[PDB]
């Protein structure tokens, strides 16, 4: 497996699966830890151009041979002595790199979690709770500053910050009250607030200046930070001024895990209601709606049902019938924005009934204007708004 | 001859105005994919409706457009990442053929 030709890796791999297919239970237990590290070291090396298929067939054998081990037992007690001590070491071994750098490791690790959890009668914080002790002195950062680590190392770390935090039981959750936890939160904050390029000069990232992997990953850490209370205005303000940015990638983001945090502050958003203020008065207009401002009008619709009235859908359909008028005007984008729109109404409700035949009006009028039947943009967000009601 | 029906069968589509030339290849590209996968041979009539609609060239425009979505399946369904990987290169000799009016494609 550690050889740096994947096809030496391939034919280790494959002695692992017929090993712990084919020997009794007894003696796999024994090497149940030297299979892991192999397996695990893998996956960890490729992630350049990685294989043939070397780490999907490295994935299956460890999940395989996680379930193989794991399965409860006749109950001879010295086997299961072996098989707790195994389950200990292998517990251990993972619990240590749930915040490794390598992302590819990572995932797996958290997933194989994952699944030796399930397979056996015990929640994934029970068999977590006797290596706390591995995973104590950084997942809270200590010692230096986290714009001091290597990016990807941010990521690793913010990653299983919020995958500890989600768990139920919750361990090593943080407080404000508690030093280095009001840092680690104000620093990943003003992360987030660095929507400007004018941060983005400073040297831990103007190497790459991707940048957005890394917001994902803050605002995930913000997301997962709902439970304490006092955070309110600040996290809801630093996850609204991202649900209205241009990145769409960053903006799907924020929808994701505005669908974790909305599991506390769920209507503070429409009692404050300047978090979509900066949307209003450029929503209306005549031309303002490019496809960003329609995206963003549905996802922020999609979550709030609530956050719109007939009289918007009025101002909707208004609009609609601008972008109706030119893209036949133009064809004789504007379609893509005019799909959205129609789209939109499907999700809110408080849409009359009365509008269908408005709507429709303009839309027969722009078909035939087209002399299209077959194949047009707007009869699927057309069936999907009338198929409710 | 049927290397000679297949070509007739592909120009029949040819005379009629671009604007139902898109939509009516937009609908239905997929399916007859699908069937090439079974015909060899069959992919003479997509060599032929790229090379005489080099004078429409927007068959190969849709023809990108519906690669690049099924992109990620080529390289794990050997069989039909073949298919994928000729029609490819074919749109690609597209280009070739058509130094005009193609790079803006």
């Amino acid at each position: 497996c550690y050889e740096q030709a994947w096809y030496a890796k391939l034919g280790g791999v494959v002695s692992i699966k017929f090993l712990m297919e084919r020997l009794p239970l007894t003696w796999v237990l024994q090497n149940q830890q030297t299979f892991l590290k192999a397996l695990l070291f893998v996956m960890m090396d490729l992630t350049g151009e990685v294989s043939n298929g070397a780490v999907a067939m490295a994935k299956t054998t460890l999940e395989q041979l996680l379930m193989r081990c794991a399965t409860p037992l006749e109950r001879a007690e010295e086997i299961v002595a072996a098989q707790e001590k195994s389950f200990h070491h292998v517990t251990h071994d993972l619990v240590r790199e749930v915040t490794s750098p390598n992302s590819t490791v990572r995932k797996q690790a958290m997933h194989s979690l994952q699944v030796l959890a399930q397979v056996t009668g015990k929640s994934v914080t029970v068999i977590m709770e006797p290596h706390k002790e591995v995973l104590q002195d950084m997942v809270p950062p200590k010692k230096h500053l986290l714009r001091h680590q290597p990016a990807n190392a941010q990521i690793g770390l913010m990653e299983g910050n919020t995958f500890c935090t989600t768990l139920q039981p919750r361990l090593f959750t943080m407080d404000l009250n508690v030093v280095e936890h009001k840092v680690f939160y104000t620093e990943l904050l003003n992360l987030c607030e660095a929507e400007d390029s004018a941060l983005t000069k400073l040297p831990c990232y103007k190497s790459l200046p991707s940048l957005v992997p890394l917001r994902i990953a803050a605002l995930n850490a913000l997301a997962a930070c709902n439970y304490l209370p006092q955070s309110r205005e600040k996290i809801i303000a630093a996850l609204f001024k991202a649900l209205n940015s241009t990145n769409s990638e960053l903006q799907e983001a924020g929808e994701a895990c505005m669908r974790k945090f909305l599991e506390g502050a769920t209507i503070e958003v429409d009692q404050i209601h300047t978090h979509m203020r900066p949307l209003l008065m450029m929503l209306g207009d005549y031309r303002s709606l490019t496809l960003n401002v329609v995206n963003r009008l549905t996802s922020v619709t999609r979550l709030f049902p609530n956050s719109f009235n007939d009289k918007f859908c009025d101002q909707m359909m208004q609009h609609l019938r601008k972008w109706m008028e030119v893209v036949v005007i133009t064809h004789k984008e504007e379609m893509k924005i005019c799909s959205a729109i129609i789209n939109l109404f499907h999700l809110i409700p408080a849409a009359p009934q009365t509008l269908v035949k408005p709507l429709l009006e303009v839309v027969m009028k722009t078909e035939r204007a087209m002399l299209i039947e077959a194949g047009s943009p707007f009869r699927e967000p057309l069936i999907k708004f009338l198929t409710r009601h | 001859e049927e290397k000679e029906v297949l070509e007739h069968f592909a120009g029949v589509f040819t005379m009629m105005n671009p604007l139902t030339f898109k939509e009516i290849f937009q609908t239905t590209v997929p399916y007859m994919v699908e069937r090439i996968s079974k015909n060899y041979a069959l992919q003479i009539v997509a060599n032929s409706f790229l090379a005489n609609p080099t004078t429409s060239a927007l068959f190969a425009t849709i023809l990108v457009e519906y690669l690049l979505d099924r992109l990620p399946e080529m390289g794990s369904n050997v069989e039909l990442s073949n298919l994928y990987l000729k029609l490819f290169k074919l749109v690609f000799g597209s280009v070739s053929l058509f130094a005009a009016e193609n790079e803006q494609m």
